[PDB]
RNA sequence: GUGAAAUUCUUGGACCGGCGCAAGACGGACCAGAGCGAAAGCAUUUGCCAAGAAUGUUUUCAUUAAUCAAGAACGAAAGUCGGAGGUUCGAAGACGAUCAGAUACCGUCGUAGUUCCGACCAUAAACGAUGCCGACCGGCGAUGCGGCGGCGUUAUUCCCAUGACCCGCCGGGCAGCUUCCGGGAAACCAAAGUCUUUGGGUUCCGGGGGGAGUAUGGUUGCAAAGCUGAAACUUAAAGGAAUUGACGG
């Protein structure tokens, strides 16, 4: 991938498991 | 010019150099002599004053100050200080 | 590897240049890094000149100039044959093209 | 010592009411309650009496200002425009 | 030209125009012909001169700024 | 006129038609597209002023007017610009002698003296002690606001 | 260099190599320090007399005619001013910078220059109390300053 | 230039000569008649600047009108109070010329 | 309007031409390998307010200095919050085309935004991919500012001053050309030189490629996120500069 999509989809990700995360 | 004789330089790149610059420091400033007409007394003046010099017999000013050198008003004589 | 000692702009002592846009595309461009083009041309063509003077009301009527700045981003450029790859030796140059007088 | 973090003087409204809606209240409670300098006896007695209306504890001078600041910056920019209109207007 | 002919007008001053504004300043192609059979139609021709609109300085020329990609 | 320049346009407005005949009075001027085109070049500086000002008889005026520096005959270096002083100075000095021409006469010998430009080269003729300028013109001039539109005035323009 | 900015420049003044007295110089040590006491009364900073001493009395170097220097005299007199002269101007560049900021409080390159100067002013304080002309205690405050100064 | 002048002025006028604070110490020394320059902050009640102007147009001594406020005068002068009014006895640095 | 179209607007006068009005943006050409600023950045006129480099100085103080963990100020754009404003452009979204498909490139419309005020955020290929201070080491022609000296031309005036040119010198800058100074893997660099002939002072910082700027902890933030920041495991190369060939819608 382009490196700047890719810092888009880990920050999506870190999103994603810092909501999962809060979750519990 | 590998061979230049730093020790001895002659008075013509002497004073093209930088005041700072030469083997010894020297000013490019002096003391003149100002005559202003209608007066009798002289006036020693710096040739880069950056004061309005006045005479104390005549309300008159005698040099204007500007960027480099003192201009001296129309009409007054000059002489330098012993070169 | 550097290709151009200037980086391809005229940005020597400068932060920021405002930017422009090409009069192709309308591309934002720093108004340094375009290719500026200044075309002065008559305002009829050279075959109708004779015909516009034979039309004219007056006699020494002298034909108006159209005075146009363009501005290209090196892509428009390069597609327009205005300015062309050159080799490593000759991209060094700086002299404009000669305008062949005769 | 220092007694709160950061909530200063909404500090009395407890938990209540929202975060944002007491950050919100947090600057126009402080500029209602401060103490403004008098323009007239240069003391710094000028204090808000009721919504608009500000007195001056020493030289009893009762100005009509804003609401919850001594005067606003609208007001300003109205009494600069009036001056340059005016001086405009007479020759 | 015929049209103004027939309603009795025999000379024209010119005024071309291109888009102007944020746009193009160049004239199109029509500009050349049209004026050349209006000259070649028998009509006069006084002053001619480019009345493009040349903005001091204009809104935002619309494409983005990357421009029109083709 | 009978032999004036032609990069130079007049507006004429029409106030009152009579018979057949519709009656026009100044309204602007403006030099041409090309003319200002060919005026403006590269390493130079041109200074631009505007003023509002009133004539006599009520008819106010917008005034803009170019200059630009002009190089000497044996001068090498390839740039001719003023520095910001200087342009501030020029500037200053055409605003003010653009304002007394107009303000103590009236719009029919502001028009006529106008017509050769008359203004510009006086300012030219000022500014060379400053820097030389050379293509000196009122670019520009508008109408702002027009008095009442007297019959009688709009007639002794035309006639006598 | 310069102490906060980026320049390098060179203009300073070349004292000559002859640090005697020139013969057409009238004026004697203590004429000289009456005219310094007499500039001083009128309240001109050292740094002001010496420019009109030189400008105007045609005297080249104080310190080359009477043997002192100008700040030694006035303080050997006991005329010599409370803050030092550059201290002192320094204070009152930082009060006109605070001045103008709280008027203008968008005026960001002015609060950047007023962070140069109050640094300036804490050196060259920390600077005059480790050589004991200044106070032990002595601290510039922003609030207080503005009546030290004009 | 004028405003940083009688600034700098009041700063020699202060420590180099005899000067007096206030509006009561004012008007005392304009009656004894030795107050030779007068300051008044434009901040001064009217009736105060008016009733002082008359006691110096009575004096014959020169009125100035400090173009600060009773803040900005005592900054100015060089303390930590308002002054709204003072008077000069004799300044020793010619801001009043002899 | 486009490659071609179409969505769209149009006998209700669309487009076009003319005269006005209103609004909000934007300051073309002049505009440059030009200037200023610590960077970010800065371009209509005029006024006010403080600030500043360089220059000139036979002024003053006399080492007051350089670099700097911690800490602090500013910090493009986007984004966030509150209030105004909203012309144009235009993320999202809708539609028309193109296509095998087309959530796109192209076209029409259009929300947030783009504008101003106040408060956050602290990130950019924030670049010269190049720390600061100091010394030395080639030539040349220019350019910007200041100063100094000179044949002359020009502006008025009666002459010098003072401007605009011309010829030089000095200092501080933006740079450029050239060179077997020298360096470097080379590209190239008068600094990226004065380095095995290795030491001027000082700050930050890298240790094969991935995992990974990830997990976790801490801390900052309204949020988005910022700062600090692993390991297991995996891999024999990944990379840089140049050469030849092949290929290029
Ligand atoms: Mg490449
Ligand atoms: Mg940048
Ligand atoms: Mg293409
Ligand atoms: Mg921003
Ligand atoms: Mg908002
Ligand atoms: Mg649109
Ligand atoms: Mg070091
Ligand atoms: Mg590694
Ligand atoms: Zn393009
Ligand atoms: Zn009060």
């Amino acid at each position: 991938m382009r490196a700047k999509w890719r810092k888009k989809r880990m920050r999506r990700l870190k999103r994603k498991r810092r909501k999962m995360r809060q979750r519990s | 010019p590998l061979a230049k004789d730093l020790l001895h330089p002659s008075p013509e790149e002497e004073k093209r150099k930088h005041k700072k610059k030469r083997l010894v420091q020297s000013p490019n400033s002096y003391f003149m002599d100002v005559k202003c007409p209608g007066c009798y007394k002289i006036t020693t003046v710096f040739s880069h004053a950056q004061t309005v010099v006045l005479c104390v017999g005549c309300s008159t000013v005698l040099c204007q100050p500007t960027g480099g050198k003192a201009r001296l008003t129309e009409g007054c004589s000059f002489r330098r200080k012993q070169h | 590897t550097k290709k151009r000692r200037n980086n391809g702009r005229a940005k020597k002592g400068r932060g920021h240049v405002q930017p422009i846009r090409c009069t192709n595309c309308a591309r934002c461009v720093p108004k340094d890094k375009a290719i500026k083009k200044f075309v002065i041309r008559n305002i009829v063509e050279a075959a109708a000149v004779r015909d516009i003077s034979e039309a004219s009301v007056f006699d020494a009527y002298v034909l108006p100039k159209l005075y146009v700045k363009l501005h290209y981003c090196v892509s428009c450029a390069i597609h327009s044959k205005v300015v062309r790859n050159r080799s490593r030796e000759a991209r060094k140059d700086r002299t404009p093209p000669p305008r062949f007088r005769p | 010592a220092k007694r709160t973090k950061k909530v200063g003087i909404v500090g009395k409204y407890g938990t209540r009411y929202g975060a944002s809606l007491r950050k919100m209240v947090k600057k126009i409670e402080i500029s209602q309650h401060a103490k403004y300098t008098c323009s007239f006896c240069g003391k710094t007695k000028m204090k808000r009496r009721a919504v608009g209306i500000w007195h001056c504890g020493s030289c009893m001078k009762t100005v009509a200002g804003g609401a919850w600041t001594y005067n606003t910056t609208s007001a300003v920019t109205v009494k600069s425009a009036i001056r340059r209109l005016k001086e405009l207007k007479d020759q | 030209a015929q049209r103004c002919k027939e309603l009795g007008i025999t000379a024209l001053h010119i005024k071309l125009r291109a888009t102007g504004g944020n746009r193009t300043k160049t004239p199109g192609p029509g500009a050349q012909s049209a004026l050349r059979a209006l000259a070649r139609s028998g009509m006069k021709i006084g002053r001619i001169e480019d009345v493009t609109p040349i903005p001091s300085d204009s809104t935002r020329r619309k494409g983005g700024r990357r421009g029109r990609r083709l | 006129q009978n032999d004036e320049v032609a990069f130079r346009k007049f507006k004429l407005i029409t106030e009152d038609v009579q018979g057949k005949n519709c009656l026009t009075n100044f309204h602007g001027m403006d030099l041409t597209r090309d003319k200002m085109c060919s005026m403006v070049k590269k390493w130079q500086t041109m200074i631009e002023a505007h003023v509002d000002v009133k004539t006599t008889d009520g008819y106010l005026l917008r005034l803009f007017c170019v200059g630009f520096t002009k190089k000497r005959n044996n001068q090498i270096r390839k740039t001719s610009y003023a520095q910001h002083q200087q342009v501030r100075q020029i500037r200053k000095k055409m605003m003010e002698i653009m304002t007394r021409e107009v303000q103590t006469n009236d719009l029919k010998e502001v028009v006529n003296k106008l017509i050769p430009d008359s203004i510009g080269k006086d300012i030219e003729k000022a500014c060379q002690s400053i820097y030389p300028l050379h293509d000196v013109f009122v670019r520009k001039v508008k109408m702002l606001k027009k008095p009442k539109f007297e019959l009688g005035k709009l007639m002794e323009l035309h006639g006598e | 260099g310069r102490m906060h900015a980026p320049g390098k420049g060179l203009s300073q003044s070349a004292l000559p190599y002859r640090r005697s007295v020139p013969t057409w110089l009238k004026l004697t040590s203590d004429d000289v320090k009456e005219q310094i006491y007499k500039l001083a009364k009128k309240g001109l900073t050292p740094s002001q007399i010496g420019v009109i001493l030189r400008d105007s009395h045609g005297v080249a170097q104080v310190r080359f005619v009477t043997g002192n220097k100008i700040l030694r005299i006035l303080k050997s007199k006991g005329l010599a001013p409370d803050l030092p002269e550059d201290l002192y101007h320094l204070i009152k560049k930082a009060v006109a910078v605070r001045k103008h900021l709280e008027r203008n409080r968008k005026d960001k390159d002015a609060k950047f220059r007023l962070i140069l100067i109050e640094s300036r002013i804490h050196r060259l304080a920390r600077y005059y109390k480790t050589k004991r002309v200044l106070p032990p205690n002595w601290k510039y405050e922003s609030s207080t300053a503005s009546a030290l100064v004009a | 230039k004028s405003l940083e002048s009688i600034n700098s002025r009041l700063q020699l006028v202060m420590k180099s000569g005899k000067y007096v604070l206030g509006y009561k110490q004012t008007l005392k020394m304009i009656r004894q008649g030795k107050a030779k320059l007068v300051i008044l902050a434009n901040n001064c009640p009217a009736l105060r600047k008016s009733e002082i102007e008359y006691y110096a147009m009575l004096a014959k001594t020169g009125v100035h009108h400090y173009s600060g406020n009773n803040i900005e005068l005592g900054t100015a002068c060089g303390k930590y109070y308002r002054v709204c009014t003072l008077a000069i006895i004799d300044p020793g640095d010619s801001d009043i010329i002899r």
